[PDB]
């Protein structure tokens, strides 16, 4: 069906910088919103960043507005998530995910709503 | 422009769209379907009758065909009415 494939992660000190990158192939036609998710050991899956299929939505949790930045390139299909100024709270186990809702400028933002799910990318920040 | 529907719910969104939530049903006619816009109960699998106005939403992609993505716009005069 659709494989999500994501690269960018690993360990960066307190203040570092890095970029991830979520890479689709199979039936990409059926995709419209992306987003990126993250989960901690022993917590779940929370919601950090998600943008329309347009491009022209975005929503982010509290904790990282204006620190990480989503954007996508569908002739790419692909969607990054800048990360700046990485905290120790940022460490997590990160997931890219996409949406099968047939719509163009509206962002997902229900976690359950996600279809396909990456394997998940390992970002670890050190203080 | 006013539009007027009956089929079941295929998909149900709950998105934003501009310091705004919004809740998106995907309407299944007879097969076609067309997306619901609101900016007993409403479910997946409910047989709908909607009414409200209907936007075409054309937009160009980046030839530059110019396609349309239309839904259904609901608001007072406008609803989704479970039957």
């Amino acid at each position: 069906q659709v494989q999500l494939q994501e690269s960018g992660g690993g360990l960066v000190q307190a203040g570092g910088s890095l970029r991830l990158s979520c890479a689709a192939s199979g039936r990409t036609s059926s995709l419209y919103s992306m987003g990126w998710f993250r989960q901690a050991p022993g917590k779940e899956r929370e919601f950090v960043a998600a943008i329309s299929r347009n491009g022209a939505n975005t929503y982010y949790t509290d904790s990282v507005k204006g620190r990480f930045t989503i954007s996508r390139d569908n002739a790419k299909n692909t969607v990054e998530l800048q990360m700046n100024s990485l905290k120790p709270e940022d460490t997590a186990v990160y997931y890219c995910a996409a949406d099968r809702f047939p719509t163009m400028e509206v962002v997902t933002i229900m976690t359950n709503e996600y279809d396909y799910w990456g394997q998940g990318t390992q970002v670890t920040v050190s203080s | 422009s006013n539009a007027l529907m009956i089929g079941r719910i295929a998909d149900v969104q709950h998105g934003f769209l501009g310091a705004m939530t919004v809740t998106q049903y995907v309407l299944e006619v007879d097969k076609e379907f067309i997306v619901i816009r609101c900016m007993d109960q409403v479910k997946l699998g409910s047989r709908v009758l909607v009414q409200g106005t209907l936007r075409m939403n054309r937009h160009v992609d980046d030839s530059k065909r110019l396609h349309a993505y239309p839904f259904i716009q609901v608001v007072p005069l406008g609803y989704v009415k479970v039957v």
